[PDB]
């Protein structure tokens, strides 16, 4: 029998129904094992808030939503890891917090679909997505500030 | 709780802003992938 | 059906309870959206 | 157990082919032959209670001790108070005295 086409159990984390013979991680330890324990690159999928703490640069306006489509390239923020497991994101004067999202176990393939021509395009499989992050505004600090 | 270590920087890229799609299979676990499955075509609309 | 079971729950007792429903569904020839909609319309009362 | 086809995701049933028993789906030609033994235990709940009850020590789980009843004035007793009647302005008593196997039951 082929080993890479066996039947799969309902539990996606325990699909090994037949054999030849997981604790909930935290973002700080995740980055630590991704950088210190190994050096291989990893594709992440983080969810940013609706409005970023910035202004669309010369985008013809209004206090509208400021997403990544309006910002330019270069360094836009820093990722800080404090003690006791705090994972913050300094995007300027404010500091958001990054937490672990829903632990997805199904296949997530991040691909690049580039329509270079109006008749034929190229689909480029960039990699696989395993972990999901969630970035949220630190409303407590924003409230105690003013 | 000071930021002792792991002061990672965040960069932004706009090269594939309009060409990046996310394909997820709700019925296929992450263990088995479609790398070995020969694909034939993909229909799509802008 | 796998997506339906995942949406219902991944607990062993959940699958054990939902088993009879999957069996009764597989007894009939309803496997697509069109067939299920036709069955419902056959079960739809006149207005 | 419940198994699903990796191709379409429908439920897999067990049938007999030309060589051996196999799992298969009703909507795709996907099959899977059985190589080794497969089992799915459930471990049903067993009867653990011995169903022995009525002990005098367990029955005497009541406050009434060393009281005086108007029937046999024995110390050990068993009182119960009821207030579930608005028409009866006073309350309701039920006293039992089975110290010498009398077994009284009055109001
Ligand atoms: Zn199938
Ligand atoms: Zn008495």
């Amino acid at each position: 029998i082929i080993n890479i086409k066996k039947e799969k159990r309902e539990t996606d984390e325990e699909t090994k129904q037949i054999l030849r013979m997981l604790p909930k991680d935290v973002s700080v330890a995740e980055l630590l094992r991704e950088l210190s324990l190994t050096k291989e690159e990893e594709l992440l999928f983080l969810q940013l808030p609706d409005t970023l703490p910035g202004q669309p640069p010369t985008q013809d306006i209004a206090e509208n939503a400021c997403t990544l489509a309006d910002l330019t390239e270069g360094q836009v923020g820093k990722l800080l890891i404090r003690k006791s497991g705090r994972v913050q994101l300094l995007l300027g004067k404010v500091t958001l917090d990054v937490t672990m999202g829903t632990a997805c176990s199904f296949l997530q393939e991040l691909v690049s679909v580039g329509l270079g021509d109006s008749r034929t395009g190229e689909m480029t499989v960039l990699g696989h997505v395993k972990h999901k992050l969630v970035c949220s505004p630190d409303f407590e600090s924003l409230l105690d500030h003013k | 709780d000071d930021p002792v270590v792991q002061e990672i920087d965040v960069y932004l890229a706009k090269s594939l802003a309009e060409k990046l799609y996310l394909f997820q299979y709700p019925v296929r676990p992450a263990s088995m992938t479609y790398d070995d499955i020969p694909h034939l075509s993909a229909k799509i609309k802008p | 059906d796998q997506e339906i079971v995942q949406m219902i729950g991944t607990e062993e007792h959940v699958m054990a309870a939902f088993g009879p429903s999957l069996e009764e569904c597989q007894k009939a020839q309803i496997f697509t959206q069109m067939q299920a909609l036709k069955y419902i319309g056959n079960k739809v009362r006149r207005q | 157990m419940l198994l699903f086809c990796p191709g379409c995701g429908n439920g897999l049933i067990v049938e007999e082919g030309q060589r051996c028993h196999r799992f298969a789906c009703n909507t795709c030609p996907y099959v899977h032959n059985i190589t080794r033994k497969v089992t799915n235990r459930k471990y049903p709940k067993l009867k653990e209670v011995d169903d022995v009850l009525g002990g005098a020590a367990a029955w005497e789980n009541v406050d009434s001790t060393a009281e005086s009843c108007p029937k046999c004035e024995h110390p050990r007793a068993y009182f119960m108070q009821l207030q579930t009647r608005s028409a009866d302005e006073p309350m309701t008593t039920f006293y039992k005295c089975c110290n010498a196997q009398c077994g009284h039951r009055w109001r």
